[PDB]
């Protein structure tokens, strides 16, 4: 509808499309197998992301509360915007920022947006990553080092810290991180951790060395053992003591929740994380596929199985969440049953503890826990806790423990290097049809230089300050550009490229014309919601200011964690990590407009 | 403990990760 002039002779043809089909034999990769594209894109759209955030969304906000918007916003705003990626990818027969560029010279801004946004995502996973396999290292040994503390000089007690905190505590603050006091105190790099993190980077380029021909024999144990492992947390999930308690607690939502202005919010750029979408690794991935490939089935099924996996994950963090907490309210009881036991000398089980402590009325003296169970599911986690602190220690309870423990964080593990096999793909191509390299390099000397350049920016996440560091990313800072690209690739896909022709592409490709789901959410609702959701991030999330939990083991209530505001630099990071991509669509266009003119 | 055992898991795995990481090089060395 927009003045689009001479788009074709920048764009192939369908009778070239029909045909180039051969010539992209050897010019450009392409998936051996159906099943081999389908497994990539299952562990990007259903890996770190969809399977990490999520859950630690459900266990804030409410249970089930924030369930509702999720899935309303994964077919009203996410289900479009997969299909318009699918079959662009497809029939431009190019990368996210040949996709771009094609449709319009000053859209090349639209490709490097995704390009970075690709790799800061990157960045963020390869840290989890790492701190991930800290943890499968630690466990192959009987007794898992998170389940008892140091001793103290007395050897009558553990560490001060551990002691006052938890043993999974003091494994992930002190022994894991070394935690330091304030994002502002940054002490030397951990040489553990940056350990662990060569690890990660390692593996990884082990795995994208060349390309997509070797990413596709990767996703074989890459995208099956992560669900085959899910599925047998969930019956020992369910198996657990007061699990059931917690499923409930999920199901039983408050619906004051729903009818917050930051739940909705959380869950659209959510809905951009669940499904890698504007990362632009799914564009590249689509465009190997044959020219007559249905992706209209292909983005419905995966929708479906992505959709349906957050809520059987949410079962499973749910059942540990409740496992916990039945435990912890045991304790209290028990605890509280101790100290009018032993203060009275005296049967008070359960029942008679309520009918016997109104006997025994030292009661005074005695002092008295609140024991409640539902606090015990109400009572939030730390970022990252939930797998550090409540899937650990609920582990060290297991029979055989090193075995859970180790299936626990390979599955952890395989579902994020899929994540990232997407990830540095959207990096890759970008940086190859730039043609920044010489040509004559071969693929593994540009992914190799990648590897290592990311590996050497995240040493700011192994110092004493990196967990800090790395909670700036989960702030809508990670967000705000996301939620801008979606929106310019909806855009230009239907008012600059023309949805009339795309229709009509689409429909020489997989045989039909796109149904009025299809229409009535890409011409109007799918951007609106884009449009009244980041209006409503600039007015809520960005109208705030920016506070971390920090670990101080000086602090009045020290096991309680303590929130303050960041200190006024950060703001400049912050200012940056989102502009950088977001103010990147307009200002290459602009260059472009005073180039040209 | 005599020697950290997450030392000698990681060295299994990064020692058998680097090996892989040759291999692949030379294979495609010897593939072009
Ligand atoms: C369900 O959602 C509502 C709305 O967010 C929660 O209401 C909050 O309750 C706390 C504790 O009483 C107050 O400090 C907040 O000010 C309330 N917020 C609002 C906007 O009313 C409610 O707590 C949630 N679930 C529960 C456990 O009731
Ligand atoms: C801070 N942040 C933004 C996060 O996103 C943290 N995510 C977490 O801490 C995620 C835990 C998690 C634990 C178990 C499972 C299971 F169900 F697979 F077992 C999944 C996720
Ligand atoms: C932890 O960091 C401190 C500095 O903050 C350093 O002195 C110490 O050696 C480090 N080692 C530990 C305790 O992991």
């Amino acid at each position: 509808v927009l003045p689009n002039p001479g788009l074709d002779a920048r764009i192939p043809s369908l009778a070239e499309l029909e045909t180039i089909e051969q010539e992209e034999a050897s010019s450009r990769p392409k998936w051996d197998n159906k099943a081999q594209y389908m497994l990539t894109c299952l562990g990007f759209c259903v890996g770190l992301g969809n399977v990490w955030r999520f859950p630690y969304l459900c266990q804030s906000h409410g249970g089930g509360a924030f369930m509702i918007p999720f899935l309303i916003l994964l077919v009203l705003e996410g289900i479009p915007l997969l299909y318009l990626e699918f079959a662009i990818g497809q029939r431009l027969r190019r990368g996210s920022l040949g996709v771009w560029s094609s449709i319009h010279p000053a859209l090349k801004g639209l490709g490097l947006a995704s390009m970075l946004t690709s790799f800061m995502v990157g960045l963020y996973y390869n840290t989890i990553i790492s701190w991930i396999m800290w943890y499968l290292f630690n466990s192959f040994q009987e007794p898992l080092p998170w389940s008892d503390c140091p001793l103290n000089e007395n050897q009558t007690g553990y560490v001060d810290e551990c002691a006052r905190s938890s043993p999974v505590d003091y494994f992930w603050y002190r022994e894991t991180l070394n935690i330091s006091t304030s994002i502002s105190d940054s002490g030397s790099i951990q040489w553990w951790m940056l350990l662990c993190l060569a690890c990660a980077w390692s593996v990884l380029y082990m795995c994208t060395i060349r390309g997509i021909e070797t990413t596709g024999k990767a996703v074989y144990i890459t995208s099956t053992l992560p669900y085959v492992v899910l599925t047998i947390f969930l019956i020992r999930g369910l198996t657990l003591k007061g699990a059931t308690n917690g499923i409930v607690f999920l199901f039983t939502p408050n619906v004051t929740e729903l009818a917050q202005p930051d739940t909705w919010l959380d869950a659209g750029a959510q809905v951009f994380f669940s499904f890698s979408l504007a990362f632009g690794g799914l564009i590249s991935f689509s465009s190997y596929n044959s020219v007559h490939n249905n992706c209209e089935k292909d983005s419905v099924i995966v929708s479906i199985i992505n959709g349906f996996t957050s809520v059987y994950v949410a079962i499973v963090v749910y059942s540990v969440i409740g496992f916990r907490a039945t435990q912890r309210y045991d304790d209290c009881f028990s605890t509280n049953i101790l100290t009018l036991i032993n203060g009275f000398d005296l049967n008070v089980t359960q029942e008679n503890f309520v009918d016997m402590q109104q006997r025994c009325n030292a009661y005074a003296q005695l002092v008295f826990q609140t024991c409640d169970i539902n606090a015990f599911l109400s009572e939030a986690v730390e970022g990252t806790g939930l797998a550090f602190i409540v899937f650990t220690e609920a582990i060290t309870k297991m029979p055989l423990s090193p075995l859970w423990s180790v299936l626990f964080f390979i599955m952890l593990f395989c579902l994020g290097l899929s994540s990232m096999f997407g990830n540095m793909e959207g990096v890759v191509v970008p940086l190859q049809d730039l043609r920044v390299i010489p040509p004559k390099w071969p693929k593994e000397v540009l992914t190799g230089l990648i590897c290592l350049g990311t590996f050497l920016i995240g040493f700011i996440f192994t110092l004493n300050s990196g967990q800090y560091w790395l909670s700036l990313l989960d702030s809508y800072a990670g967000s705000i550009p996301l939620l801008i690209i979606a929106f310019c690739e909806m855009f230009s896909v239907v008012y600059v490229y023309g949805v009339d022709r795309f229709n009509k592409d689409i429909e020489f490709m997989i045989g039909h014309k796109p149904n009025i789901f299809w229409q009535v959410t890409w011409r109007v609702v799918s951007p609106l919601l884009m449009l009244i959701i980041f209006l409503f991030f600039f007015v809520v999330e960005v109208s705030q200011e920016l506070t971390y939990s920090i670990w101080d083991p000086g602090y009045e209530e020290f096991p309680k964690s303590q929130k303050i505001s960041y200190p006024n630099w950060v703001y400049v990071v912050v200012v940056i990590v989102a502009g950088v991509p977001s103010l990147t669509i307009p200002g290459y266009a602009i260059y472009k407009l005073i180039r040209n003119h | 403990p005599p020697v950290s055992i997450w030392l000698i898991v990681f060295g299994v795995v990064m020692g058998v990760i680097v090996v892989g990481i040759v291999i692949l090089i030379f294979t495609g060395i010897r593939d072009r």
